[PDB]
């Protein structure tokens, strides 16, 4: 607050650094959000056309985001017990209850990541090889910030088609991480950004 | 009284939301001024 920064500027000037310092007017930090389901979804690939990611964005509810901020919806337990908590608190779907991957910008963030492509997610050995790269792009891009490098509050990202080529073994993760970042950008920016 | 002394502050980069009321320079002297020399601290609340 005001008195805190007044005191630290007194401390900075008098105790350690005697240098005159130009100081502008204080501004707050901002965040970002999305309030509606996505439009006609974007799918984007790497520069070498191998692997695509299909992701929509629709907001997880207020209670969902505030309870993930209260660590009670943490995925560190069994997937089944996490799904049971989603069921008993929000009338969540069972098929979407055992498919959630990660959270977001830190260990407990205001985002969530869901997969539901039941005909096409039978390809599990080829999906889980890049699932961790989707997480490594997801967390990093949600702590980056598209518009002015702020944070992203209360947005659900949901993947609806996974097209990844057969045995990449060097291309896959390293190219899908900026690809997951870019499809995060597209699904955030396309239908309803808010501050 | 009489004066005792006698690309950063761009006006396209500063949100003038509330006008800086002048009493802030007394109430919080370091945070709202540059070069506060021979400044005195204030007892502010009982």
């Amino acid at each position: 607050g005001e008195l805190y920064l007044d005191c630290v500027m007194h401390d900075l000037r008098k105790m350690y650094s005697e240098i005159d310092i130009k100081v502008a007017d204080p501004v707050v930090t901002f965040c970002e959000t999305v309030v509606e389901t996505s439009s006609l979804k974007c799918f984007a690939e790497t520069p070498n056309k191998k692997n695509k990611i299909t992701m929509i964005a629709e907001p997880l509810e207020k209670g969902l985001a505030e309870d993930i901020e209260n660590e009670v919806v943490q995925i560190t337990w069994n997937r089944k017990k996490l799904g049971e908590f989603f069921q008993t608190k929000y009338d969540w779907d069972l098929l979407a209850a055992r498919s959630i991957w990660a959270f977001g910008p830190d260990a407990t963030g205001p985002n969530i990541l869901v997969d539901d492509t039941l005909p096409s997610e039978v390809d599990k050995a080829l999906l889980g090889s890049v699932k961790d790269s989707i997480v490594q792009g997801f967390q990093w891009g949600t702590r980056e910030g598209p518009l002015c490098d702020e944070l992203i509050r209360n947005v659900k990202f949901k993947i609806l088609d996974a097209v990844v080529a057969q045995e990449p073994l060097h291309r896959g993760g390293g190219q899908i991480i900026p690809t997951a970042r870019r499809v995060v950008y597209s699904a955030f920016l396309m239908a309803t950004p808010r501050l | 009284f009489e004066p005792l002394v006698r690309e950063f502050n761009d006006i396209n980069k500063i949100i003038i939301r509330q006008p800086i009321r002048t009493e802030y320079k007394i109430a919080f002297p370091y945070l709202y001024n540059n070069l506060p020399h021979h400044v005195h601290l204030t007892w502010y609340h009982t």
